[PDB]
RNA sequence: UGCGAAAGCAGUUGAAGACAAGUGGCUUGUCGUUCGUUAAAAUGGCCUCGUCAAACGGUGGAGAGAGUCGCUAGGUGAUCGUCAGAUCUGCCUAGUCUCUAUACAGCGUGUUUAAUUGACAUGGGUUGAUGCGUA
């Protein structure tokens, strides 16, 4: 349906950001896997999603990161072999954009502990 | 000797072997120096096996050689790990395979019936 | 500690992959069935992590064929899920008494 | 929600035979 | 699992006594060391469950592409009535 | 019939039954004795291959 | 349509382990290879193949044995001027001498003591040692003529079983036993110490198990005995003084078989640890000091080596070895470590075990004493015949329309009516005592009822009666190798047959008049024969891998330019084409196959121009398509105008000699 | 390769000549060749010199093991059953309860803060693996 519209648009020649938008429109998990299973080659979906997740490594939408993790689950026998000239610095800047969350997961878990302590002692001292 | 790759002298200092690089490949020549008792030479493709020509360059690179006090036998230690005792009167070889990395040093005893070898294992 | 020290000696010394090369379904099940128990402890879990990572790196096709280590990988997944909930909540207690300095 | 997005992109960063009978074709 | 419910309640309720104590870390060192060694390896098992779960759902979706096929694939047989018509001495007999 | 087919097969195939104090052996045929060499002694063939597959040489 | 290909792996026809290799003639380096040299391979299921090492090892004849039959040792005997004679022990109390013509035993001499463990032949080949389980060494007088064997003398007894024998000369007999010792008896008649054991030697025993001396040879250039035992050690013993010169600790497990060359400059040895060791004494200092060196060592076999032998002549110097893995391996004698080697295919089907019929899309296949039939669809096993009144099987044929099967061995044959009852068949014997009494090699079905039968005693019947068959000139190779003038092949369809005997004689026969009209016209052994009804032609292919065709009522112009315009694949071919047929959609294209390839030659086209027995020794006298992607090949055929049937093989504990780990 | 922090941040990967193979050239690949640039594999693995037994002194332990269907918290199954719920006195896990040579592991006791003694002719020969069943 709309997954087929996004498939045809992303397969023809153009409209890759609008293609990921149309993929984010219906946005099924099963159809998300099916759109990776159907196509035989990509027009540097890894490159455009690399620049999107590089420019927003902190977005509340799970759509493009879900698409990236299923692309890397199902097609990484070929993403390491499609291209290795711009794709090398692509994966380099993607990894360096994403390593900071591994750097700051402990402070966020610490602040989560802080806030749970504060809210639970405030629920405790509730003035009878 | 107008091109030398590798050289060794026997324990008594009575003869010396060396390599040549004279064309398709290198060559091996032994010569007694304190007398013209013996001086022979041969291309080392007649030393090398037929398997080594379709294998890596370590199988035909030679990193050690030694001669005994009679000049009857000669030890060619290769960078692949093997040793080969050639018998200089008839150029028949015998392979000794223990070194799993390159052979770095060879020596004979005085009677020529024991061969000391040492390599990248510290054994 | 003896299983841990021979795992660590094979890790430091040579190759996890050499120790794991000629295996199949019936000869990997001891390793993974111990890795279930070793993933709980703090002292073993780094070694258990890299040994499980190497064995799924070089036995990803036996994963497809044999179903009777798929379930072992699933049990290992729920084990690492429990352990990662524990290692997250320990960081939360660490922060909540860092607040009290 | 910050820990949830940090967890998922940490996951993203840490995420970066013969049968018995066939039937095939050959040249005439 | 069960006992750290006790340790979070001791900090919440007695939040004044052990902030007025002069050496918190020196007095409950064993808690600090236990939680540091519990939470120090969290990136490692993050990488472990990422790499594990990736292969797990990889074979799960590849086997869910054909999960109905192995329910009636086994059509195996045995030494059927051809063995009875085969036993030529038992064919001279019966 | 499933639990005695090998019984009736062997009891119809085999010969040399007992008759009181006696035993009535069949003589064989020149057909088999001149078409084939006699069978191997399974005792000595098992001895030789069991030796070559003894436990002390770790086969695999 | 394009060619749709049924790559079948259903037939699990598996041969058995090579247990004994022997060469017919001894070595004689400085004379030409004789035209009568045959290698003999006794397997462990009881069949004896006989191969000829001319032009990459074709297989002349096969002598099958039946249920629970094996063969442990075999020796040749050729007194100069008389026929070859082949004796063999099984696991029993008899020696079995075979006549090479029929492929049957012509003598079962029961040796008069116990179960035979080893056999050896005297030098000058008038006596035969059999070494038995009760410690006896029995001498059998061989020189009475081919067939007649007498008992001569039981040598002085002992306790333990003698597992290997050798002779020094006509004089002494050496024997390695299962108590770790090596006895030396004197078989020199008319001496005072005839038959009594002169010496006993004891090898270095294993610490934690019993030691068995498995292989003993005599080395005539020096005066030693070489001996391999079950510790892996190989010892060389001075014969006079009966004592050890030097011991090598070579193998890791038992040394089952060891052999030597002509001038005893090398001793090769092999066993269950699956390496072949070479011990050399070629240096002048080695020969003047009597000092073998452990020269080299090769790993070529997969599981074991149970038999090793060596041949060395002016245009042939190879050692042949085989073991638990069923394949043969050829190496060079004087160039063992340096030179190359050839691992033969595990089966080269010179005698087939599979054929198909195009109606019902069905295929029959017979292993030892059972046949099986399945149909294409997938595929379904419709019937099988595990006839156990039988003991040994041989060749088989089905009627066109798939009605009656006929199975046939050299003792009898039997014909079975078949009726497809749906998802099964019904099979019934139809009695004919002429068939039940006749010996059959080949049955090939003139009609739906008429078959032609080639008997093992060179008779050609036509049943359901007698073809006149002219005689062949008996030359020296025909009297030496006594099966050369025997009918190998016959091919027939529609009342016109052609037979083929391996002297280079291929004779047509009209089934009406039953007269020969010979077209012998050949130079060596004939690998296969197929009749082309288009062109009115016979198509022979010989062991040299040349395709000749001739007409009927000499070779055509297509043969005359094809033979020397033949492709480079055929000119560098290693496995002989064992089967030819013609295409089904076109009556003129022909489609043939060896054991590792499939080719097809075109009837009219011609293409443009621009470790063997290799000497000047004679033979036994005195669009083009090529593929090999179905190389472990057993049988191919056709079904209809677009599909093909390619039935092949597919695969045991072994001594682990591990590859280097990284 | 450079700067760095253990993270990372910038840079890449030319030329000549000779030789080998394949089909004088052409292609490919090498180099115990030169100039410039900051720039996986030859079946091929580690010595003897004395073991065994029993202690003792420090050091670690996930304790090595066995029960109680005894408590606390759970996860879950077979068959029937509309559910309700039945029988399996359902199973498994963790903690608790009870007991043992701390059963477990490691280093040391030649002098050390500490802590050891004793057996044995440390050989040769014949069987010993085809002699064996408690499964």
């Amino acid at each position: 349906n709309i997954l087929s519209s996004h498939l045809e648009a992303n397969s023809t020649e153009i409209l890759d950001d609008l293609m990921s938008g149309s993929w984010t429109e219906p946005e099924i998990k099963k159809f998300i896997l099916t759109k990776i299973n159907t196509v035989d080659h990509l027009s540097k979906i890894f490159l455009t999603i690399s620049k999107s997740i590089t420019q927003n490594p902190w977005n509340e939408e799970n759509l493009l990161p879900l698409w990236l993790k299923w692309l890397l689950t199902l097609k990484s026998g070929e993403l390491n072999s499609i291209k290795d000239k711009h794709t090398k610095k692509n994966c380099k800047h993607l990894k360096s954009a994403l390593r900071s969350s591994e750097e700051i997961l402990p402070v966020l878990l610490g602040i989560q502990g802080r806030l749970e302590m504060l809210r639970r002692q405030a629920k405790l001292r509730e003035d009878l | 000797w107008h091109n030398v790759i590798l050289s060794n002298i026997s324990s008594n200092g009575k003869l010396l072997a060396h390599m040549c690089k004279d064309v398709e490949h290198k060559s091996i020549s032994v010569v007694s120096l304190f007398d013209d008792s013996v001086n022979l030479s041969f291309p080392l493709g007649s030393i090398l096996s037929s398997q080594t020509q379709s294998l890596s360059y370590n199988t035909r690179y030679v990193s050690s050689m030694a001669i005994d006090n009679m000049g009857q036998q000669l030890a060619v230690g290769f960078a692949s790990g093997v040793i080969s005792i050639v018998s200089l009167a008839d150029l028949q070889i015998r392979l000794l395979k223990w070194h799993i990395d390159s052979v770095l040093s060879l020596s004979f005893s005085h009677d020529g019936s024991y061969l000391l070898s040492g390599g990248w294992e510290k054994v | 500690e003896l299983t841990l020290t021979v795992l660590q000696e094979l890790r430091k010394r040579g190759k996890v992959r050499v120790a794991l090369y000629g295996r199949d379904e019936s000869t990997l099940e001891p390793l993974l069935n111990w890795c279930l128990k070793g993933i709980e402890d703090v002292r073993s879990a780094s070694i258990v992590a890299d040994w499980v990572a190497v064995v799924l790196e070089l036995y990803g096709n036996t994963l497809e064929s044999s179903p009777v280590l798929q379930e072992l990988m699933i049990d290992l997944k729920t084990k690492v899920r429990h352990e990662i909930h524990k290692s997250k909540e320990a960081q939360r207690i660490e922060g909540m008494l860092q607040l009290l300095t | 929600k910050q820990v949830e997005i940090a967890e998922r992109n940490t996951e993203l960063w840490n995420l970066i035979a013969l049968p018995t009978y066939t039937m095939e074709y050959l040249d005439i | 699992g069960p006992l750290n419910v006790w340790v979070k309640w001791c900090l919440i309720i007695h939040g004044g006594y052990l902030v007025s104590i002069p050496n918190l870390m020196s007095t409950l060192s064993s808690l600090h060391s236990t939680l540091k060694r519990r939470s120090d390896l969290l990136p490692r098992l993050l990488a472990l469950d990422a790499r594990l779960d990736c292969t797990i759902n990889k074979f799960k979706t590849l086997n869910y592409e054909a999960g109905d096929i192995h329910s009636s694939e086994p059509v195996v047989e045995e030494d059927e009535d051809d063995v009875e018509y085969n036993e030529e001495l038992d064919d001279a007999g019966l | 019939i499933k639990t005695k087919k090998r019984k009736t097969l062997k009891n119809l195939r085999k010969d040399s039954v007992k008759r009181g104090k006696f035993r009535v052996q069949l003589l064989s045929t020149t057909q088999d004795s001149k078409t084939l060499p006699p069978k191997k002694e399974s005792s000595i063939i098992r001895s030789k291959d069991r030796w070559l597959n003894r436990k002390a040489l770790n086969k695999g | 349509e394009r060619m749709i290909v049924h790559r079948c792996r259903f037939v699990d026809f598996t041969p058995a382990t090579i247990t004994s290799l022997a060469f017919s003639h001894k070595s004689n380096i400085n004379k030409l290879t004789p035209s009568d040299l045959r290698l003999a391979i006794g397997r462990s299921n009881g069949n004896i193949e006989i191969w000829n090492p001319r032009n990459n090892w074709f297989q002349e004849m096969v002598i099958e044995g039946g249920k629970d039959r094996s063969i442990e040792g075999l020796c040749w005997s050729n007194v100069n001027g008389e026929s070859l004679r082949l004796f063999s022990i099984g696991g029993s109390t008899v020696v079995t001498e075979w006549d090479l013509a029929t492929g049957l035993p012509l003598r079962n001499y029961d040796c008069n003591s116990g179960v035979i463990w080893s056999i050896s032949i005297n030098d000058s080949q008038d006596k035969l040692s059999v070494g038995c389980d009760n410690g006896t060494v029995v001498l059998i007088d061989i020189s009475g003529g081919p067939g007649v064997l007498e008992h001569d003398t039981i040598l002085m007894r002992q306790e333990a079983r003698v597992l290997t024998l050798a002779w020094k000369k006509d004089d002494f007999v050496i024997g390695g036993c299962s108590d770790g010792r090596i006895r030396i008896w004197s078989a020199q008649k008319n001496d005072e110490n005839m038959g009594r054991l002169l010496h006993t030697m004891k090898v270095d025993k294993a610490k934690k198990e019993s030691t068995l001396v498995w292989s003993v040879i005599y080395l005539p250039r020096t005066d030693q005995i070489a001996s391999g035992d079950s510790t892996g050690s190989i010892k060389f013993w001075d014969f006079q003084f009966a004592t050890l010169n030097q011991s090598f600790k070579a193998h890791d497990a038992d040394v089952l078989c060891l052999t030597t060359d002509t001038d005893n400059n090398y001793v090769f040895s092999a066993g269950v640890d699956r390496k072949i060791f070479q011990f050399s004494q070629n240096t002048n200092k080695s020969q003047k000091n009597n000092r073998w060196v452990n020269s080299s060592n090769r790993l070529l076999h997969g599981n074991d080596i149970r038999a090793i032998c060596a041949y060395q002549s002016k245009g042939a110097d190879f050692l042949v070895s085989g073991g638990v893995e069923k394949t043969l391996v050829i190496n060079s004698l004087t160039s063992f470590s340096n030179g190359n080697y050839r691992k033969m295919p595990t089966v080269e089907p010179y005698s087939k075990n599979v054929l198909v019929n195009k109606e019902q899309r069905l295929v029959v296949s017979w292993s030892e004493s059972t046949v099986k039939i399945w149909t294409m669809g997938n595929y379904k096993l419709v019937c099988k015949l595990t006839l156990k009144d039988d003991q040994n099987i041989s060749t088989c044929s089905l009627s066109p329309d798939g009605q009656v099967l006929v199975v046939g061995r050299p003792s009898t044959t039997k014909v079975f009516h078949l009726q497809p009852v749906g998802n099964k068949l019904k099979v019934t014997k139809l009695d004919n005592d002429l068939l039940l009494r006749t010996s059959t090699k080949l049955v090939k079905f003139i009609d739906n009822s008429k078959i032609v039968i080639c008997s093992c005693e060179d008779d050609v019947f036509i049943v359901d009666q007698e073809v006149e068959l002219l005689e062949v000139t008996s030359t020296k190779s025909s009297i030496k190798v006594p099966y050369i003038n025997r009918i190998n092949h016959l091919e027939v369809d529609q009342n016109i047959a052609v037979i083929s005997r391996g002297c280079g004689v291929v004779d047509i026969l009209d089934l009406k008049a039953r007269i020969s009209k010979p077209l012998a016209r050949l130079n060596n052994f004939i690998t296969a024969v197929h009749i082309n009804t288009s062109r009115k032609s016979v198509v022979v292919i010989t062991a040299d891998n040349k395709i000749y065709e001739f007409n009927m009522n000499v070779l055509t112009q297509w043969s005359k330019n094809n033979t020397d315009n033949l492709p480079k694949e055929w000119k560098t071919l290693k496995e002989n084409c064992v089967g030819i047929f013609s295409d089904i959609e076109n009556s003129s294209r022909l489609w043939f196959w060896g054991a590792t390839w499939i080719s097809r030659i075109d009837f009219d086209v011609d293409f443009p121009i621009n470790l063997t027995i290799t000497d000047e020794s004679n033979f036994m006298n005195d669009h083009f398509f090529f593929t090999d992607k179905y190389k472990p090949l057993l049988f191919v055929d056709l079904i209809s105008s677009n599909e093909l049937a390619i039935i092949e093989r597919n695969p045991q504990k072994a001594f682990i000699q591990p590859k280097l780990v990284f």
